[PDB]
Order: C-alpha cells, then structure tokens, then sequence
RNA sequence: CGAGUGGCUUGCUACCUCGAUGUCGGUUCCCUCCAUCCUGCCCGUGCAGAAGCGGGCAAGGGUGAGGUUGUUCGCCUAUUAAAGGAGGUCGUGAGCUGGGUUUAGACCGUCGUGAGACAGGUCGGCUGCUAUCUACUGGGUGUGUAGGUGUCUGACAAGAACGACCGUAUAGUACGAGAGGAACUACGGUUGGUGGCCACUGGUGUACCGGUUGUUCGAGAGAGCACGUGCCGGGUAGCCACGCCACACGGGGUAAGAGCUGAACGCAUCUAAGCUCGAAACCCACUUGGAAAAGAGACACCGCCGAGGUCCCGCGUACAAGACGCGGUCGAUAGACUCGGGGUGUGCGCGUCGAGGUAACGAGACGUUAAGCCCACGAGCACUAACAGACCAA
RNA sequence: GGUCUUAAGGUAGCGUAGUACCUUGCCGCAUCAGUAGCGGCUUGCAUGAAUGGAUUAACCAGAGCUUCACUGUCCCAACGUUGGGCCCGGUGAACUGUACAUUCCAGUGCGGAGUCUGGAGACACCCAGGGGGAAGCGAAGACCCUAUGGA
RNA sequence: GCGAAAGCCAAGGCCUGUCGGGAGCAACCAACGUUAGGGAAUUCGGCAAGUUAGUCCCGUACCUUCGGAAGAAGGGAUGCC
C-alpha cells in the first residue's frame, strides 16, 4: 500500500475487541484478519493503525450484528511514530466500517482520527470530524 | 502437518566464537573508479544522540521537511600512514613482497611495535618498481595506525595498527600517491577520504556478552505453556533425530555470544566536524566529553563505547549520493534522563 | 515547543503526544509526567513542576 | 487393454529383537526428497485484453492464524503470493505433554446360568537414572611447524542473507463493440527472515527518593520486622524489543526455451561440429571462519645475552576456570574530595495560621526550603592505592 | 400377517442417552468458523418401570458447555530476587565396566555396525554444556504363544 | 482483631532445621517479583497464575420440598483530628 508517513507498533491482534467509530449501528467490532498480511509459525496476526482489517460485529443492532464487514483501523492505544520523532497515542482503539471502493458505510464518524489515515483512505478523511 | 518456519538464527556468521583481533580486518575493498586515494578510515565509538535533518531524497514526498534521525557519535582523530606494502601475483594468490617505512615516528608507537632504527626504503621501493615493470604487482596497501592518545576518553595509548588499500587510478600513479603521503609523516584526517552525506561501511567487533543460551543466542522459543513448568524453560526440544546418530553443527546450542566481527553495510555519514557540537550534557555515558575531530554515523554501530571501528566507501550502495545534508539541529540533552 | 503539563522546554525528537476522548491534545516531556496526570495530581499543586515555580 | 517406478497406505511373510529397541496424537529442533502449492524463466490454447486452463525447466526461499474433535485424517472461517506433499526407528518421552490406546476402581448397553466377556460407550487412574564413551556447541593447555613483535595471505569452510507482496507513475493508456483492462521502467512502503545497536518510545531496575498501614525501641527524631521490597508512587546506569539502524546491482556458465551459420540428405533443419541468448536455480559478487594448509605460508622490523614474554600491581571495551584487553609515576587505572549531569519531590528544628477546646491538647497548612536524601555516568584533582621486587628467554 | 416359537409380545414415561451402530443423525440456538454444549424431532443397531422409570429444591476437591471479570496461558519474550550452578579449602560416596575404542558417509552382515568392506576425515590433553548415538543405564517382558505350569 | 486468626513483641529458648571461602555472581535449573499493547489467540481442558476479598448501608431474580436460593446479582461507604 501507499506509505503512512509514520512507523506503527501493531497494537491489535486477531480476536481483538475494538470500537466502531461511526453511526452504522455497530458499537463493538472484533478483528478477524488483516488485509494483505501473512505471518509466521506461532504468531497472532497483528493489526495496526491504518490497516484495512476484516471484522465481525460483536455488539449492536439486530440487523447489523453477526455480519462480516471490512473496516479501517482509525485509532489505537499503542504509540505510533511521526517523522519528527514524536510518539502519538490515542484514548481507545477504534475503527470505521468501509465498503468495496473503501468508502465509509456511515455518514458521521465519532471521535478523532490520525493524519496518516487521511493519505490512504481519503474518502474517510473527507467525512472526518477531528484530525490529529 | 507440522507448519513451516525458517531456522532459528543465521548460519552465515559462523562459527560463533570469540574474535582474534579486536581491531576489525576487512576482506573486501572497493572497485577502482577515479582519483587515487586511501580506501578507509578508523575511529573510536563515543555514543548516541539524535539530529534533525532536511530530507535529501528527491523520490520522497518529504523533500524539504524536518526529519529526526538517530546518530552514533564516533570520534575520528587523524591517523598516520606509517608504511606502504606490495603484493606479488603468485599462483597461490597475493603474497606480500616488501614494505617502505618512515623516519618520523610517534613517541608512543613503541608500545605495540618494534620500531625500525635502520631501514632501507630506497632499494625496497626499487623492488616494487621492478615487480611493476615485470607485470606481477598486485594491489598496493598502506600500513595505517591510530593515535588513541588523541582521544582523552580512551585509556588506551597503545596504537591499533591495521592495513588499508589504495586504489582509484592506474597502478603507476597510485604507487606514487601512496609514497607521497608516507614521506611527509602520513598525517590524514577523515576529510581526506570521506565527504559528508556519503555511504560508508562500518566494521566492528560487537559487545561482549559471554556465554549465553539458545534463546538469546539463536533466538529460539522459550518452552511454552505446560512445557515451561516441568523443569525445562530455556532448553530446546532435541539435538537431532535418531538417524543421523550425531548432533549437527546447525542445531541451536549454547556458547559464546558477542565479541564477533561484523561489517555493517551502507552507513550514511551525516556530518564530519570538529569541536564540541555533538557532546552530551554530563558527558557521554561510560565514555566522557567529546571535544575534537569526529564523525556522525546514522543509526547504530557495532561494538561498545570505547571500541575501535573502521570505515570504508560502500562496496554495495543502493541509493545515489546526496552529499552534505542540511543539519539543522544536533541534540545536546543528557542521556541520564 | 513547550510542554502542555510541566512547562518544560521539550527537546525536539523526544516525546509523546496523548490525544483525548473529545479530541484535545497533551504533550509530555518525559514518562514521569504522563504517569502523574493519570494519578490525578495537578501540575500547579506539585512543587517540582516548572508551572508552579 | 498393456508396460512399469515408488516404498507414503493396506495386506502377506515370520528373517531380526521376549535376561524389555517405551505407544498414538501433539510439541520443540535439525538435515533431506520432488512426484512443484506460491515465487523465477519458458511451451500450447477452445491465447484480443484481463483473470484462467494444460505442459516444460527448477528444491533458493516460502507454504501462516484460527472453530469442532485426543485425533493422524477431515469438515469449517477469515486472511495469503500460496497457505504443496513426503523421508529421517510411521525423525524426536536418558526433551516435553499424557488428551487417545492398554492395568488394578465404577457405570450403561449387548451376551453369558455364572465367574465374566466386548477390536461397544463412559468417569477416575504414575512418566525412574549424578553421563564412562562417542557426537556437536562454545572455552583452555601442550606438542609439531623451528628467538620476538606487528601486519597479511587463502587452500578450504558456512550463508538465504536475503525471500515476498502492496501501492504510485506508466494509464483509464496498449487491447476490446463495450464491459472491462494489462506491460517494460522508475519510484515509495509492508511482511517474513537475518545481523547489530539503545539518542528516542517502552520494559525492568528487592540502586535510590517518597507516601502509608501493624508493631516494637517511652513520645519525637530516627530505625528493625511484615520472604527474602509490608504495600502503594516515581524511577537513573545497565540489559532489553514492543524501539532504532543496515541486509544489491551487475557480471560468468546453463536448464526448459527462442534462435543464427550448417551438413550428413544439392533442399530443408537450432545440432551432428560451431555460435548468440535464456531461470528466484549454479559459479562469482558480499558477509563469517580460516597457518595444523605435514607443501605445516608471505612481508616489515627487532633481538640471539638480551628482543620479547610471564609473575606481580590498578582495573575492564573481557569474563563460568582458563582466556582476552587496557593502564602501572615520562602515569588519571581505581578510590576519596569538588564540580557537572541525573533520581526523588520540598529535610530535621523553629515561625505564623488551624476545626475547635476553659486550659492542656491539636490532624493539618504556609514559610524557612528547586529544599533534604540518593546515584552503577562524566569532568577536575596525583590526596590514597598502581609500590617493592621475582622469573623465564634464542 | 391383517397368528408362530417359548408364557406374554414394551403400557407411563424417557429417548441419538454415561445406552444409538449408522453418526460430525436433521432442525434450531451460539461462534467469523462449534465432531463440543443446550433445546426440539427420534422408526430406540440393542431405552423403560424397585434388573426400578420419570422429576427435582438443596448438597458436591464428581464429568461436559457458555458469558461477565482477570491475567505473561499465548502473541514474545525482557529485567530483577534468593538458593544452587562456576573457582578455592575440607569431606567424600554410587550407578556402570568382554575387550579394543578420534569418528563420519555408504555398503555388507541374522534384514537396525565406533570395531566387517570401501572411502572420507582424524595432532594430544583438559573446562563448561545441552543430551543425537552407544538399538545408553535400570528390570531373566506384565503383552503374546508355549508348559500334559501355579492360584 | 470476631478470633486460641495474621503481623509485630515479651517471659523463656536459640543462632545445632550445624561445613565454609570467592566471582555484579555467565549459561542452565528451583522458588519468585514487575512486564508496554492485545486478552485464552495458549491447551484435551484457563493446567498455572490471577481476579474478588474484612465491616456497614441500599438492594437481590428464576425456582423451591417453603427450609432454601442468598453473601445471588448489582450500587454506595470505609483514614486522621
Ligand atoms: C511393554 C513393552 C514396551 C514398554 C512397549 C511395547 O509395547 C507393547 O509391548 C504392547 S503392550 C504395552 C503396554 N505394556 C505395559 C507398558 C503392557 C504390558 C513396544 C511398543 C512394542 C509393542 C514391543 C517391544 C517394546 C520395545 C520396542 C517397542 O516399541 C516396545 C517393548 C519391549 C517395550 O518394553
Ligand atoms: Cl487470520
Ligand atoms: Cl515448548
Ligand atoms: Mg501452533
Ligand atoms: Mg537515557
Ligand atoms: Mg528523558
Ligand atoms: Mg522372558
Ligand atoms: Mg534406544
Ligand atoms: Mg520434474
Ligand atoms: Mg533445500
Ligand atoms: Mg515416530
Ligand atoms: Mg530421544
Ligand atoms: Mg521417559
Ligand atoms: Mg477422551
Ligand atoms: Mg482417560
Ligand atoms: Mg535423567
Ligand atoms: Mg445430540
Ligand atoms: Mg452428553
Ligand atoms: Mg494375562
Ligand atoms: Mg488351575
Ligand atoms: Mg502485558
Ligand atoms: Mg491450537
Ligand atoms: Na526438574
Ligand atoms: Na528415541
Ligand atoms: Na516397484
Ligand atoms: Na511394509
Ligand atoms: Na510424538
Ligand atoms: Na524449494
Ligand atoms: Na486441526
Ligand atoms: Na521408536
Ligand atoms: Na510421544
Ligand atoms: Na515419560
Ligand atoms: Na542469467
Ligand atoms: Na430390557
Ligand atoms: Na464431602
Ligand atoms: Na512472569
Ligand atoms: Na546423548
Ligand atoms: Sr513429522
Ligand atoms: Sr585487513
Ligand atoms: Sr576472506
Ligand atoms: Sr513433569
Ligand atoms: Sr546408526
Ligand atoms: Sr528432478
Ligand atoms: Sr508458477
Ligand atoms: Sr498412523
Ligand atoms: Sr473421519
Ligand atoms: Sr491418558
Ligand atoms: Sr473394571
Ligand atoms: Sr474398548
Ligand atoms: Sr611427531
Ligand atoms: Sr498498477
Ligand atoms: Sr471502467
Ligand atoms: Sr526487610
Ligand atoms: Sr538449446
Ligand atoms: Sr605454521
Ligand atoms: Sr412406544
Ligand atoms: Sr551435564
Ligand atoms: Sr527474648
Ligand atoms: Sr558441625
Ligand atoms: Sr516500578
Ligand atoms: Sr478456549
Ligand atoms: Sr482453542
Ligand atoms: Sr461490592
């Protein structure tokens, strides 16, 4: 993929319960896979900020629950590294649901986003509230 | 069906034993391009600090922006090229012929060497020119040496001597270039061979870690789960199968870790300067105050603070030279925080 | 830049930027200060901070 | 229908072991095979492109994470370039696990007059040993080569030291009615593997500073104890990974293959002689080892009555013994003292306030006080200790 | 089949069960995914009435499953603590020993060789190690068959 | 302190659960502490470890043989002067 412009330390795993930062009716999301990643023997597939991940809805509305939808990691708790050497970390680990053409499933996204996710998934950025 | 996995540790840096010379010994030297000169310098490691730069790469979208880059501070005081050596092309490889020595030596060079009192440079030089005329002269290298007494933070005064190749021009014009440095006193700084912004190769003997186990040494798995409580924690599954009824040298075992010679490739020189610009507040940890000739090497460098490191123009570079970077800020903050 | 907690002159290429729930931004010069905030201690009330003196 | 190769399944035999060669499945760790799942280069096509289909060369590298089940096998989910298969006593229990099989206990179903049975199910049900030899990983001491120091060489040896994907431009271009939609090349990043390093982020830090609970030394101050820190907070050096740095291009010869000149065979023909090209594969490149290479190496210097080393002394860039490295007064090697740089977070005592209370008494706050206490780093400083002196040796 | 054997010929319930072979039965719940677990169906290889059947509050170091919470169980390993481990004094055993024995790659042999054949390799001694090999040590196999054996 | 509970301390007994010396003291093992992010992905199985925790107040479901369930659950409080 296109460079992030920052070094991440993968703060999530497969089976990790993260938040759904949108209005889709999805509250809690559970990571299943990390698009394009191939691991090694005996390693939980790690996910980081700005990764298109395959997800399943844990908590939410009856019509949205039990669905296997794709999403992008918007926020994470583990510090990421900006070029100027500064580290950045968020309050929680969150993601927004996305479609085939990488457009957000909702309209309004909750909480702050990172400026690195903007370059890659711009259709999510031109729908973002706050950008840090 | 037993999932695949690459073997633990590399099998190229073998055998993992203690090094013979703490002083790195190169086995490969650069190709001959233009101007005749020495193919390498050497210094003593000092410590680390970060430096802010301006992105020199025209392929990067960050071209022009401030970027923080880590830098290894290495003091590089002027060396003395005390001699010149020649190799004859024998069917057994490249065997040495003769050496051309000086007159003016260093007051404390007799701490390692048996300093010559009566030498004949003239007729030895004649033998090299007759071997050149014959067409059997190989590569010409200079016996270089360091001045540890120039570094106040290093307790060693006993000079580290090492051989360094000269190349670039025709075999005739480089033999003469070498002889010219020698007749003066052999004084040469880093400015003579290296320009800032260039990619060099730092060779050094690593930090001494003593005898360490398989997990640390070859990065093998610690015993997992239930298998960790039965009395086996950091010991491997087995030494091999039934047949071959012998333990292979490829199986991760215990032994000596560290004090191995490594040749760390493509190291960018960020700045070559003199004075107290890279020094730290409170001095460098387990080293001391840097004031004088130095080099700023990007990233890390093999060996501990006080050990001798060696430089060479990159034998295998990937990126095109981006000379003299705009070094905006160099940190001075204490490494005791 | 200056620290959003202690008021200490942060060395560039050294530091952590903590983003808040709402979206606010706090910078810390070292780990010492990050931990002091999570404890519930205030910079003005603690004598050692460059904010107090 | 016919001809075979393999030794992974099953079956047959009963050669080997009954004075015991420990089971299955799993695990960990190592070498290998090719009958190739991916990656490289190719041939054909029901080859427009695109995504395929089928075949050839090829074992360098890769071939992952999970749900049920003891399972091997298998069914299933999502990622992937792909998530290949097999051998090594169905690799591996003087390595592990002990879920399954296969003890003594018990239940159910079937059979049995009955004890009891079952290639039916089920619950519970143990894992010994101080390594002699050899093997390999690392570490020393002698001998040989035949006085010492420093620098090298390179017979050989090891490597995957690199593999792989994604994205950008090429380009909405070639191609195609359209839908749809590439390449050569130049770039950026990601993953797996590899080696090194710690400025930064993080971890640790029973150094250290602080708060505080019980109790004991009368209170105070200051201390012990509470598992080898009572607990809670912060945490330097160091070591670390979750942090950071670096890990080609190109050549040379081939394979399958595309071809050129070309005859036997007047033509034709890539092949028989000859030649130009062509794989991630082979050699080189690169990295590491490497004078014990018995052809037991080369150069420079120094010395053979003195070169050099050993002991000794002060210590680490070293360290399980040994080894190694530096310094030893022509000296800063270690300690003390002083700075500097750091940790903690405001000392004991006294002073003011203090809910109150007749007073005694008073938890506490402010000031004195970036205070006090502390430091595995650095600088300065010969004050202390590197003194005195032994031995070997052409 | 719409009696026959041998007396009768499975009623209440319960049911793919600790009993069901087929079987990972089919439907459903739950999970991304569930040979598991729970519910329903159930022709039950071969459930079933004191050989007791069914139900159950409470009880249980009894077997199975799911959720919340927690965590170094794992992703993936790091630093630290104490007693060892390593060196010095003293004390001072044993298991095991046909002989020789520096091995390795193949082969051969009673078909599982350090010792045979052919090669390769190999200077001697010593320290620490983790245990690949000696079909390692330990036990005249408990399995299996045999004996005109025992209980 | 509910306590013949823990922890600390007397009276009393002892330093004889009777070998020592040295190395920041390595690997490796036994007990064990703290580990960022994730949180059972480990494994036959949460095995191991962990979490909760005393006392007071509010509050407490299905079911039930009316005894119980139940300390269900859940929520608040807790020192010193
Ligand atoms: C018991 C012998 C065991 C330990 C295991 C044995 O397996 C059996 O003999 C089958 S019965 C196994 C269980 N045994 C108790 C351990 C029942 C008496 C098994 C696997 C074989 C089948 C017979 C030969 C063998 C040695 C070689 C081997 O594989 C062993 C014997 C000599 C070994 O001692
Ligand atoms: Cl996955
Ligand atoms: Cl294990
Ligand atoms: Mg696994
Ligand atoms: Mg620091
Ligand atoms: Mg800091
Ligand atoms: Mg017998
Ligand atoms: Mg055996
Ligand atoms: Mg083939
Ligand atoms: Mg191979
Ligand atoms: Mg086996
Ligand atoms: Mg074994
Ligand atoms: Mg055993
Ligand atoms: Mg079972
Ligand atoms: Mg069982
Ligand atoms: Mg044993
Ligand atoms: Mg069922
Ligand atoms: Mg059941
Ligand atoms: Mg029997
Ligand atoms: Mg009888
Ligand atoms: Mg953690
Ligand atoms: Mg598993
Ligand atoms: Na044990
Ligand atoms: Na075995
Ligand atoms: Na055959
Ligand atoms: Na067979
Ligand atoms: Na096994
Ligand atoms: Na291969
Ligand atoms: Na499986
Ligand atoms: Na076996
Ligand atoms: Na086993
Ligand atoms: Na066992
Ligand atoms: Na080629
Ligand atoms: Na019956
Ligand atoms: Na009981
Ligand atoms: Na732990
Ligand atoms: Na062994
Ligand atoms: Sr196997
Ligand atoms: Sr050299
Ligand atoms: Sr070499
Ligand atoms: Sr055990
Ligand atoms: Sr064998
Ligand atoms: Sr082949
Ligand atoms: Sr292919
Ligand atoms: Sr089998
Ligand atoms: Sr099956
Ligand atoms: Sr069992
Ligand atoms: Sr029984
Ligand atoms: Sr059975
Ligand atoms: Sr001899
Ligand atoms: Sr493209
Ligand atoms: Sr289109
Ligand atoms: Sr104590
Ligand atoms: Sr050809
Ligand atoms: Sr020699
Ligand atoms: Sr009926
Ligand atoms: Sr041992
Ligand atoms: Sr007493
Ligand atoms: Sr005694
Ligand atoms: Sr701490
Ligand atoms: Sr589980
Ligand atoms: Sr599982
Ligand atoms: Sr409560």
């Amino acid at each position: 993929m296109e460079a992030l412009g920052a070094d991440v330390t993968q703060g999530l795993e497969k089976g990790s319960l993260i938040t759904c930062a949108d209005n889709t009716g999805a509250r809690e999301l559970k990571v299943i896979s990390v698009h394009g990643y191939s691991g090694t023997k005996n390693r939980h597939p790690k996910a980081g900020l700005g990764d298109k991940i395959t997800v399943s809805v844990t908590k939410g509305t009856p019509e949205m629950r039990r669905q296997v939808l794709e999403a992008v990691v918007v926020r994470q708790r583990k510090p990421i590294r900006r070029p100027d050497g500064t580290r950045v970390k968020f309050e929680d680990n969150a993601a927004v649901i996305v479609d085939e053409n990488e457009d957000p499933r909702g309209t309004e996204l909750k909480g702050p986003i990172a400026r690195e996710v903007a370059q890659r998934f711009g259709s999510v950025a031109s729908a973002a509230t706050m950008i840090v | 069906p037993q999932p695949s996995r690459p073997r633990k540790g590399s099998l190229g840096f073998g055998p993992r034993k203690r090094s013979t010379s703490e002083t790195p010994r190169f086995n490969s030297w650069p190709s001959d391009d233009g101007q005749p000169g020495v193919q390498g310098f050497a210094g003593y490691k000092a410590g680390m600090t970060h430096v802010v730069l301006v992105n020199d790469e025209p392929n990067s979208p960050r071209e022009g922006m401030e970027e923080t880059v880590p830098v290894t501070v290495i003091e590089t005081p002027p060396m003395r090229a005390v001699a010149l050596r020649a190799y004859e092309d024998t069917p057994y490889g490249q065997r040495p012929l003769t050496e051309v020595w000086t007159d003016e030596f260093h007051s404390e060079l007799d701490r390692t060497l048996d300093v010559p009192e009566d030498h004949d440079p003239d007729a030895a030089e004649e033998q090299i020119r007759d071997a050149h005329e014959a067409g059997d002269l190989g590569d010409l290298r200079l016996i270089t040496h360091t001045v540890p007494d120039a570094v106040p933070s290093v307790p060693k005064k006993k000079p580290d001597v090492m051989e360094t190749r000269v190349g670039g021009g025709s075999v005739s014009d480089r033999l003469d270039h070498a002889l010219d440095i020698v007749e003066d006193g052999g004084e040469h700084a880093m400015n003579d061979i290296f320009r800032a912004g260039e990619y060099a190769d730092v060779a050094g003997v690593t930090k001494g870690k003593g005898t360490q186990g398989p997990v640390k040494r070859w990065g093998v798995q610690k015993r997992k789960g239930k298998h960790a409580r039965q009395g086996w924690r950091r010991r491997i599954g087995n030494l091999g199968p039934w047949n071959p009824s012998r333990v292979r040298s490829t199986v991760p075992q215990q032994g000596q870790t560290g004090y191995h010679q490594r040749t760390e490739l493509n190291k960018r020189l960020i700045d070559i300067g003199e004075g107290d610009e890279p020094t730290v507040d409170g001095g460098f940890v387990n080293y001391g105050e840097v004031d004088g000739p130095y080099t700023l090497v990007k990233g890390s460098v093999p060996g501990p603070d006080k050990r001798l490191v060696r430089f060479r123009p990159a034998v295998r570079p990937n990126d095109q030279p981006r000379l003299d970077p705009e070094v905006r800020y160099v940190s001075n903050e204490s490494n005791q925080g | 830049r200056e620290c959003d907690y202690c008021g200490t002159d942060i060395e560039p290429g050294t530091g952590t930027m903590f983003v808040h729930k709402d979206g606010a931004t706090t910078h810390f010069c070292s780990s010492k200060c990050e931990n002091n905030a999570d404890l519930g201690r205030e910079a003005r009330n603690l004598e050692w901070t460059d904010t107090a003196r």
